[PDB]
């Protein structure tokens, strides 16, 4: 880990410069000296609220919600200084956080970020308040590029299976709850128990972990197989019949 | 009446946000209510429609059964319609949990007190019995049929309310909050705009200050 | 124990019911039945009807369709859930079908 | 610190923040659907969160009672109403889908002086009354509360 | 001003604005309930709140009729209007107890003929009937309303 920190009190020019010389470094460590880097940048909204000082520095007229008119190019040209080259077997991949100001994705910060990133994690409020940790809602969040990322060969052949039935079975796991609150208990059927008994298990055994505990990809999934394996066969219409002949039993 | 008339401000958008979301999740549950009694109204329907139907056959059955009884025995009505004074079978209130409503149901209680015992005329008891048999058939019928009718009439109640609710919601009430969440929004960008002016103009005399100075 | 069902029909409805062991006497020695005769008026009819609406201790009222007709306006008049009223054909009188409540709430049955 | 002194803080805090959430989202619905179906626990949960929310997170700040609540005190008062809470849940879950089923108004009526003593424990009023006392007064709702449950199972 | 010269006018002025106000509120809840839980004495206020919006609040100022509006006619057609509130709304309030209730369908059905009267007191041409015309005229529609309530109730 190469660790940089800016405190709040320090010099909010150096909070400007601060992720540069990480990137600075991310750049010299993934495409000179062959290796794959992976870049975090701890609340972006820290950084444009620096930015914004300096463009009141420099006299210029505030934007839109008093941001700088150049925020979008400026977040680009960090978010964009990462990914993969030709003929070189480094890479840069960046997970950059950042607080809503009041709880709206629609605020300048998340705005213009999330539009020229590729999906979100979305970390939740209720799910804290549960008492989950991690408190990460899997419903509102996205990465377009898992397509690629996972599969035969990266990780195991029925990932991408896995993910997608267990998204389906936890949507609807919320629903069932959700129906519940107005007809009761006895006026579910079976099927809904079932996708009841998936949403609790599903949140205490999957989703929460404690911050110690580390599960690999193979435990991962094989751990989404527990869920799996609570509703038959035939209830998992998005897992391929050839899947769950090889994975489903035992 | 076209917004719920609170000015435009960082608050308003806050507190519409919510609001929409709140009657976004109402229409929803409301709506998930609706199909619950939907579904058992539906089977309600199909119970009653094969009730009535059997209503019909039991009663020709009965009514000749009873025609066989009064050709063994003559006259036997006038003997059990004058000597009456307990009854063999009562009925019960019961509730139906359907959903959120709750529906009155009737249910068939077999209190137990004992019927006449009739062997006066011809002394037809077989065809009496036989008779007793019948109509008991058709009483327990008859109850679960109004049963199911007076479930059915209070939950039809339930379904035009609970619909009429989701559809105010759907074309009174929502497009009213998201008038008013558009009318703020575009608001606020206008009350950007004159302090963007301002602030320019400013800029401008200062630099105009500063080449008078030279 | 809660509701009793009482009769207004003909004699041989009335009769076949009492058989099947339901209705009895009230403690004022009033009858939860009437039997409608040829020779029975229209205010006989209806006033029993209320009265039997204005028991607490009955509910669930049978009635012969051609009776209903008879008095059809006291039948639509009173909306409630306690006075549950069956409309059934009598001995002579061919199945009913047609002005039942029930075909002409469901706008989808026969 | 909390596992150092109390060992029992952590868990009950944990507890606490789930009741309180809980509370919330079921008050959504209950506002809709009227408590027309509810599940036992849920009936309990409603019910301990408004004993939370009226009897230990609600103080009058100018009595001699509440002017200032020591630590020992308000971690006494939570681990109570949490005791009844889990007591409570087993009880109605327990007997569940059997033939003497529990439920919170079945409860209430069993042991309803636990919830007035649970309600007051606001008032024993530190300082003027003992530590060792208080401490030995909430111990002595507990024995009560379990002894209450062993009676009604 | 209105007491030294009409007196009756400032009554009048405050029953019109307290049946429109009423309105207003019904207004509000009768587009989501459908008019479904209206009491008779409601549907009167709806329906006389009608008649006062159609025929006393606008008027047509390209007309021989509405050009001109004389006060003593504004205010003489307003106590018609606001004189049948009363009448109606008594005829409920007295009846709605008793074997028959003067419900709204059965004014509505037995005076007819006075609501469209009442609709068309604005075409009174005050240039070419004169202010004598104009009185006898209300003061005769006045009468017809009293006695028919007399035959109604």
């Amino acid at each position: 880990v190469c660790l940089f920190l800016n405190l709040a009190n320090d010099p909010t020019i150096e909070r400007i410069i601060t992720p540069r010389l990480a990137l600075t470094t991310a750049e010299f460590l993934a495409y000179q000296c062959e290796k794959h880097v992976l870049v975090i940048l701890t609340d972006m909204s820290s950084y444009a609220e620096a930015l914004r000082e300096v463009s009141a520095a420099r006299e210029e007229v505030p934007g839109r919600r008093g941001f700088p008119g150049y925020m979008y190019t400026d977040l680009a040209t960090i978010y964009e200084r990462a990914g993969r080259v030709e003929g070189r077997n480094g890479s840069i991949t960046q997970i950059p956080i950042l607080t809503m100001p009041n709880d709206d994705i629609t605020h300048p910060i998340p705005d213009l970020t999330g539009y020229i990133t590729e999906g979100q994690i979305y970390v939740d409020r209720q799910l804290h308040n549960r008492q989950i940790y991690p408190p990460i809602n899997v419903l509102p969040s996205l990465s377009r590029l898992m397509k690629s990322a996972i599969g035969e060969g990266m990780t195991r052949k029925d990932h991408a299976d896995v993910s997608n039935q267990l998204y389906a079975c936890y949507a609807i796991g919320k629903d069932v709850q959700a129906m519940k609150a107005v007809v009761g208990e006895e006026a579910l059927t079976s099927d809904d128990l079932l996708y009841l008994e998936f949403l609790q298990k599903f949140e205490k055994n999957f989703i929460t972990q404690g911050p110690y505990e580390n599960r690999t990809v193979y435990e991962t999934l094989d751990i989404g197989w527990q869920l799996l394996r609570i509703f038959p066969k035939e209830m998992l219409k998005r897992i391929p019949q050839s899947t769950l002949s090889e994975f489903y039993p035992r | 009446k076209d917004r719920i008339e609170i000015f435009p401000s960082r608050m308003a958008q806050t507190i519409m946000k919510a609001r929409l979301k709140g009657a976004q999740t109402g229409r929803n549950l409301l709506k998930k209510k609706s199909d619950a009694l939907t579904l058992r109204f539906r089977q309600i329907l199909k119970k009653i429609i094969e009730t009535k139907m059997l209503m019909g056959e039991v009663m020709r059955e009965a009514a000749f059964s009873l025609a066989e009884a009064k050709f063994t025995a003559g006259d036997f009505s006038t003997t059990v319609i004058q000597n009456v004074n307990k009854a063999q079978v009562k009925i019960r209130a019961k509730k139906d949990n359907v959903a959120g409503v709750t529906l009155p149901v009737f249910e068939h209680y077999h209190e137990g007190t004992d019927s006449y015992e009739l062997t006066g005329l011809a002394r037809g008891g077989e065809q009496l019995a036989k008779l007793k048999r019948n109509y008991a058939k058709a009483v327990e019928l008859l109850v679960e049929l109004a049963s199911l009718q007076t479930s059915f009439v209070t939950l039809d109640e339930a379904i035009k309310i609970t619909n009429r609710r989701v559809n105010a919601i759907e074309h009174v009430i929502i497009p009213r909050i998201e008038r008013t969440l558009a009318y703020i929004i575009t608001e606020l960008d206008e009350r950007e705009r004159e302090e963007f002016y301002r602030l320019k103009k400013i800029q401008e005399k200062k630099k105009i200050i500063k080449e008078k100075s030279e | 124990r809660g509701k009793l069902i009482a009769v207004i029909g003909d004699e041989d409805t009335v009769t076949g019911f009492l058989l099947g062991g339901i209705g009895e006497l009230n403690k004022n020695r009033h009858p939860n039945f009437l039997v409608v005769e040829k020779d029975t008026t229209i205010n006989e009819i209806e006033d029993t009807f209320r009265q039997f609406l204005n028991r607490d201790d009955i509910g669930i009222i049978l009635i012969n369709q051609y009776i209903a007709e008879m008095v059809r306006h006291a039948l639509d008049a009173h909306q409630r859930s306690i006075p549950a009223v069956l409309e059934i054909p009598s001995k002579e009188h061919p199945y009913d079908a047609a002005k039942d409540s029930i075909l002409r709430r469901a706008k989808g049955m026969f | 610190y909390y596992d150092k002194h109390f060992t029992e803080f952590v868990p009950l805090r944990t507890k606490a923040k789930e009741i309180l959430q809980e509370e919330e989202d079921l008050a959504e619905i209950v506002q809709l659907v009227g408590k027309a179906s509810l599940a036992e626990t849920d009936k309990i949960t409603l019910e301990v969160a408004k004993l939370i929310k009226d009897d230990f997170l609600q103080q009058n700040g100018y009595t001699p009672y509440d002017r200032f609540c020591p630590f020992y005190k308000t971690v006494g008062m939570l681990s109570n109403m949490i005791s009844f809470y889990d007591m409570a849940r087993r009880a109605v879950e327990t007997t569940a889908q059997s033939d003497n089923k529990i439920t919170w108004s079945i409860i209430r009526e069993h042991m309803g002086e636990i919830l007035y003593k649970l309600s007051s424990m606001k008032f024993k009023d530190p300082v003027k009354d003992g530590e060792a006392k208080i401490k030995a007064d909430y111990a002595q709702l507990l024995e009560d509360m379990q002894n209450a449950f062993r009676s009604l199972e």
